[PDB]
């Protein structure tokens, strides 16, 4: 499940 | 006249083809509508809607007095009410140039100028939104994109020239692209509400990946005069929504 | 020091996919390479890499002086021989400069990489400009669409009048034709400009196709280059690209379907 | 068949 992944690397960046 | 920019930071997500469909939309509807390509030496939105070969003076013409508005400005063959300005081919855009042109489609009597700006935050997307009263985020459910449309609404939110000056902001709409319910589901896609909680707008439409839209471009005609595809469909629905009127968000569940 | 540009003029093709995928691939070789993200206010390639985190320092910093290039450069900690030069992050076009980024690729080469891989934005204008300039060799990234061949068209006149070769009589750039998203099940429906006819009008060398892959949307999403991922057909076809560059001929798979 | 009518398209511009 790498849109889970995403979504907090998001996160963090934004 | 509502001038609303189609903006990104990311490079192809779908600008041109928002650009496009939803001018002719709008058209469609009646409204007089001119959609311009603020591209940089390059020229993608006269592609996408079909007019590559009646294109004879550009937006940089106009600007440096070389052409009218009149003889730069394309009219739509296929679609009443629909007009095309296209965009320049050298490696140009003042500020002050890009404010008489659009002062001159104002009196025209123009109801919306739609502004196909291209990818950055440098010379030429930061032109298109200086001026805007509108902003269509055009984003996908994808990393880059998410990140590059974030920076693109710190710059809406102050290099603007509604920013600059204290006036009423520019309203902000996300344009979620190519969309896929069932991808997202399985896991591998950052869904629809994943976008909105971390780029915290109004969602203005969803529009599915669609292999119409490969087809449309090839044809060089805009997605929206196809009625069959849903991206199409999506895209109509949207247009609807720009003028008011409430519609439900289809093409999001599988 | 072979410098390759990747290049394009059209937004999202897959430039960053593939400059990623492409270095990777190489310091997979044994070839000592760094992947330099030419984009001026926008980081996307540490964000695809999986670096995003440890960015102190980038490109304009080391250019202004803020920042040496050890301190800008991030040692992938995946796959050894690999390093990453991040994008800056502000919106001055200024900032990249012609004797800045010159100064930056010789202490690469006095640093002993093999590949400087150039990792361009979209446009003609500054950062693409930029990135180009200095190539030796360009890798010209098309999707079987028509704004993205003519896109390409304009990039080809701009790499043979406006790189350091061209302006000064030296050997021209010499380039090859990475043709990506491609999908051979549309092209016989004939909803997709085949292979063939992006060759006749884009006239190169093709070095590379890139199958549409859902592998690549899972890659990024994790920060993971696809070609670490074995089991992707996008991945498998960035390495033939790779051995392709080191001089080996592989047939071209994911053509036929 | 569209894949047709883009590559006349583009021959021409190009
Ligand atoms: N809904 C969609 N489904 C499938 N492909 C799409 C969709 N929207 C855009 N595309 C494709 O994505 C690419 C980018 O579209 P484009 O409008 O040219 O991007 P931009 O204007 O942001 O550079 C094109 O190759 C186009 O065919
Ligand atoms: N081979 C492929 N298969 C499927 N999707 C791809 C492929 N290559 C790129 N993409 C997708 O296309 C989009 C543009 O890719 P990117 O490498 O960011 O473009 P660029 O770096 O050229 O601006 C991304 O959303 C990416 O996930």
């Amino acid at each position: 499940n790498t849109a889970n992944i995403a979504k907090e690397r998001l996160q963090i960046i934004v | 006249a509502r001038i609303i920019v189609v903006t990104s930071g990311k490079g192809g997500v779908g600008k041109t083809t928002s650009s496009a469909a939803i001018a002719t939309g709008l058209a469609q509807k009646g409204k007089k509508t001119v959609v311009i390509d603020f591209a940089i030496g390059l020229r993608n939105l006269d592609l996408i809607m079909g007019c590559e070969r009646r294109v004879v003076y550009d937006f940089v013409n106009v600007i440096q007095g070389d052409a009218t508005l009149n003889q730069a400005l394309i009219k739509d063959k296929r679609t009443e009410n629909l007009y095309i300005l296209p965009a320049s081919q050298t490696r140009a855009l003042t500020r002050e140039g890009v404010a008489k042109v659009l002062d001159d489609l104002k009196a025209m009597d123009f109801e919306f100028i739609v502004c196909d700006s291209p990818a950055g935050i440098e010379t030429g997307a930061l032109m298109a939104l200086y001026f805007a009263d509108e902003a269509i985020i055009t984003t996908n459910p994808e990393v880059s994109s998410v990140r590059d449309s974030d920076r693109i609404l710190g710059i809406l939110a102050s290099k603007s020239r509604r920013a600059e000056n204290g006036e009423e902001p520019i309203k902000e709409h996300l344009l979620l692209t190519r969309y896929n319910p069932g991808r997202v589901s399985r896991g591998d896609m950052l869904s629809m509400e994943d976008v909105l909680e971390i780029l915290r707008i109004k969602l203005v439409g969803v529009i599915p990946e669609d292999q119409s839209v490969l087809r449309a471009s090839n044809q060089g005609e805009p997605v929206i005069l196809d009625i069959n595809a849903d991206a199409g469909k999506a895209y109509a629905d949207t247009v609807e929504r720009l003028l008011g009127e409430e519609r439900p968000f289809r093409f999001i569940e599988e």
